[PDB]
């Protein structure tokens, strides 16, 4: 063929058509936008032709001479894509931060992007995913190491829901960062099982506890969706607007924003069949999920069988003026809640980055992307998940898509926990299900129930729980 | 700016590029500590033997590669738990009274979700032949009652 | 048409004399034909109310008045719970609807697709036709599914 | 200037008087010069007596990033819509006039609500064809096969742009969200052709004013461009003639008229109202009134036509007429309080969806959750 197969490979794997892919890659390679030179060829009997010639990297990328502008320009785009994949190189960012100020969170901002671009070196297909990106860092005595890294701003479609837990439900960046943190915590539990000195855990009174000084810090390159975003308006509001601007919100599969609920509105539980019949699945907003994280811990229900609750010590958002309303949304809405005993409402430190208000990038061409990467230190490799169905789409030897569950899905988390239980000789019931395993954490279940009940009784709203059949699958 | 502070700042910026994802703050000089001040609540300096170098990329993959003999017990017990109801194997096959009500019920401001769910429920439990013969009847009724909807 | 010219000039002069107000000359067929208003709006009423009851600053002058001068009107403006729901269903293509209506391996999909297609067909269906479809579906279900749903 | 009589010149008379009134206003305030590129007006007619009661200019809308949650911003500043809003303020003034001078008002105590006195009718004039269906697309091809149906579907205005886009796209299936709109999602506003259809179905009075008065309908719509009467009639009446709203409402068969007489994208817009009697200029980008002092500063005031101002006027009306209204109620609940209008609007939107005209693009609930006191 006159066009290299790598052009088709890039077009297919990037999820972008050749014209859009050429437009994107020309802008990422040089400082200009493709312009087509409409040359014409005349036959002796009279004819009109177009070539739509584009010049790039000093190479003549003259396309096929054809009747109209469309086919000639798309052929020139194909050849220009051949050119951009030739001369192997890609855009990178040097550090541009300021010092001596409150730049610790800015240190977290640069190291998140710097780590992401390092991953792009080994896997070129994740380029451009960093428009919406979150990461988790582990700190001890001034030493910080990135733990989890993820992108994405979209959720599972209602058509693609499954009862076996193989699909990622919410592929927002911070949620996937928390899931990568969960995988890292599982790895650390295993390490404590084999090498207690080298692990971050130590034997507490009733469960594993973090060694002193070890902290976890969440960074998000944009404000989490929900009331942490709805409060961008600096005007304080009048009276009832304060309570109105603090109620729970839920997400739509693809909506870039969130929808406020009501006072006993949406009290009817979601049903699996309803979502399949066409009802839009409701997922709690990332602001409410972060409030839940700072009330109940980030470790989740399953890890509570091994470890004591773990909380984010700080949450950083790449916005210049976010300290007040992010803190309100993330901590203050439940500051008066009293969890049962192992848990507490974490007074998370709120940090602001500098240099760039990142939401310029998060709002441009980030709506188009439908796939999300996730990286964590425990696995050490990147993974791309198509957010529409929330599962990994690899390429077969003979073509067509083969689709496999992500490592962050419910089934894989349950399998990892069962593997740890087998290795550490922990006795578990054979016929348990995913829901029964999570319900097994008595203290965590009680704390979650009390938190939901308190949110209801304080008029904050109704927590939009998923249908029970999302989690009835048996692991063993 | 002091020479030591500038040196510490340049070291931090260079470490951004040299080892991405790893941050090593410097405390042996209070001037150097002024370059990147940690929040006072986040400082929490503690003497410890653990180091950040104990974390290796892909540690989970290597850890699962070891044989089970090197893993010691954590000293815990895991027991399932009260999941509400059994709402028997999915509150899917819902009790026959519910489908009887839904099919009989007329006020469908619910946007026809419940009625279609009931139709699916009664369809599933019927045998292959009975369910097979019903579906052509349903398709034909749809095509004959509302041709503009389906035959357009 | 002498008086037709008179009425035409009177109407033309009216745009400069009292802009924004039009007074057509009725009760004279030749002058009335100068600006024949359409028959759809040709209703003549002997009501005592006239255009002169309207003047600029109407609302401002009414607001700046004693509260004792205003009589009673309809009562009890009671609130109502606003419909909380967004567009509740997801839309799907009619071509996709027909595709799931004809597939017969639906038992593999656990019959979810067929029911979703039926629901989407019924959602875009008028109330009477939807009621008839529901009745027909229930009747054919009862006919062919005794001891399953029928009792 | 001047045009030939003896024809169907009633609508040309409307056009001439609208332009004369606008130029009379421009004499009093020269800043509004040049706004008449897209102008609309509402006339009140009794027997052979006509009077202009509302007037507006403008062909743009609110920007997505300038939205507010307290209802102080104008969402749509197109000339047709602001003319209806000025008519709303005029109708408020007439309700108050009835409450004190029943003979001097246009309203009369009906069976269960205020009704117009016999012979009183309202007529809408527009400089150009309303955006959407009523306006012919210079692109594509004349309606054939499936595109014939698309010649009658609902169209949405798009902020930070011009023209109306068709519905049914993958992005337009999802509901509008306040945070989504403000951070960069395109805010969808229904086109003037569909808004005129809603005006012909549920009336021009709106939900709040429907508490006191019976539905009020345009008796005629006049547009100053010819060879398009049938297209305008299809957009505003025909594509909903089969709809059967609840008892107090009906689909008005407006009389479509063409005037004898057959470019600029200025940011500001103006509106005039007989009830107020004074012109008002708003900035269409943010839908707010911008003034100045000491030859500087950017003092910004909510428009008289905004939701908050309408609610305040409504509450003042209720106070003067001693009408009981709940104290903690909000704008969203006040509009929903009118049972008949809410039911009719819900039925109309459902009917539009079922007959495959499109999904009516309702604004996020946060646009109207502000309380009134
Ligand atoms: O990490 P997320 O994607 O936000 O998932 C969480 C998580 O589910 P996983 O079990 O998948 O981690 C929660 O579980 P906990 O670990 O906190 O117990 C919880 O699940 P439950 O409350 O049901 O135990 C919740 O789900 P729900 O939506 O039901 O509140 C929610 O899942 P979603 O992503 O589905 O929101
Ligand atoms: O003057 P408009 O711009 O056409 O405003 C209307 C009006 O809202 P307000 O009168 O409150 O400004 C409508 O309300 P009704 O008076 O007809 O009840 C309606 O709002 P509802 O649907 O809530 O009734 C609609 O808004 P929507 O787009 O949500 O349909 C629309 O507002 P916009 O044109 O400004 O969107
Ligand atoms: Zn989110
Ligand atoms: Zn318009």
């Amino acid at each position: 063929d006159n066009i290299p197969d790598f052009v088709k490979e890039t077009v297919e794997r990037s999820g972008k058509n050749p014209m859009s892919l050429f437009s994107e890659l020309y802008v990422h390679m040089t400082g200009n936008t493709p312009v087509f030179d409409f040359y014409n060829r005349n036959q002796p009997n009279g004819s009109m032709k177009f070539i739509c010639v584009v010049i790039l990297n000093g190479e003549r990328i003259e396309g096929n001479v054809k009747s109209k502008k469309k086919e000639a320009k798309v052929s020139c785009s194909l050849k220009g894509l051949e050119v951009v994949l030739k001369h192997v190189s890609e855009y990178v960012v040097p550090a541009v931060k300021f010092e001596e100020k409150t730049t610790f969170f800015e240190m977290l901002r640069e190291h998140t992007y710097a780590k992401f671009y390092e991953l792009c070196k080994n896997n070129a297909l994740i380029y451009g995913f960093e428009k919406v990106i979150a990461s988790v860092f582990l700190k001890i005595n001034g030493n910080l190491q990135i733990i989890a890294l993820s992108t994405g701003n979209k959720g599972l479609r209602g058509d693609k829901i499954v009862n076996d837990g193989t699909a990622l439900i919410d592929c927002h960046a911070e949620i996937l960062a928390r899931r990568g943190l969960l995988r890292f915590l599982y790895s650390e539990v295993l390490k404590f099982s084999t090498e207690p000195p080298n692990s971050i855990f130590t034997k507490g009174k009733n469960a594993l506890v973090l060694k002193p000084g070890i902290s976890f810090h969440l960074f998000i390159n944009t404000a989490p969706c929900g009331v942490a975003r709805i409060d961008k308006k600096l005007k304080p509001g009048t009276s009832d607007d304060l309570q109105n601007s603090s109620r729970l919100r839920f997400k739509i599969d693809k909506g870039m924003g969130t929808v406020l609920g009501g006072a006993s509105e949406f009290e009817a539980p979601q049903t699996f069949d309803g979502i399949m019949m066409g009802e839009r699945m409701r997922t709690m907003s990332c602001s409410d999920k972060l409030l839940r994280a700072n009330v109940l811990g980030v470790q989740g229900a399953i890890l509570s069988h091994f470890i004591d609750p773990i909380y984010y010590s700080s949450i950083a958002v790449a916005e210049l003026n976010n300290a007040d309303r992010l803190r309100k949304a993330v901590y203050s809405r439940a500051a008066t809640f009293k969890p049962p005993a192992p848990f507490h409402v974490q007074d998370v430190e709120i940090g602001e980055c500098q240099v760039e208000d990142t939401e310029q990038s998060t709002s441009a061409a980030a709506r188009s992307t439908i796939s999300s990467m996730n990286w964590n230190l425990a696995d050490g490799n990147t993974e791309v998940v198509r957010t529409s169905d929330g599962m990994v789409h690899d390429k077969d030897m003979s073509g067509a898509d083969i689709t496999t569950p992500s490592r962050l899905c419910k089934k894989n988390m349950a399998e990892l926990m069962i593997t740890i239980c087998t290795l550490t000789k922990t006795s578990v019931d054979y016929p348990i299900s995913y829901e029964e395993l999570k319900a097994g954490s008595q203290e965590y279940a009680a704390a979650k129930k009390s938190f939901i009940t308190w949110l209801r009784q304080k008029d904050l709203g109704i927590w939009q729980r998923k249908p029970r059949e999302f989690q009835m699958f048996t692991i063993n | 700016t002091d020479e030591t502070a500038r040196k510490a700042a340049t070291q931090l910026l260079d470490q951004i590029q040299d080892t991405p994802g790893r941050i090593s703050l410097n405390f042996e000089t209070p001037e150097a500590a002024s370059v990147c001040p940690i929040p006072t609540s986040l400082n929490q300096i503690v003497n410890t033997k653990w180091t950040v170098n104990q974390l290796q990329e892909g540690q989970l993959t290597m850890l699962l590669a070891q044989d089970a003999n090197k893993f010691k017990s954590l000293g815990v017990k895991n027991i399932k738990k009260g999941s509400v109801e059994t709402q028997i194997l999915p509150r899917q096959m819902d009790v026959k009274e519910i489908v009887e009500k839904l099919k009989k019920q007329d006020n469908d401001s619910d946007q026809f979700v419940g009625y279609a769910a009931a139709v699916a429920n009664v369809l599933r439990r019927c045998d292959a032949e009975t369910a097979q013969k019903i579906t052509q009847a349903i398709t034909a009724t749809i095509e004959k009652e509302a041709p503009s909807i389906v035959n357009c």
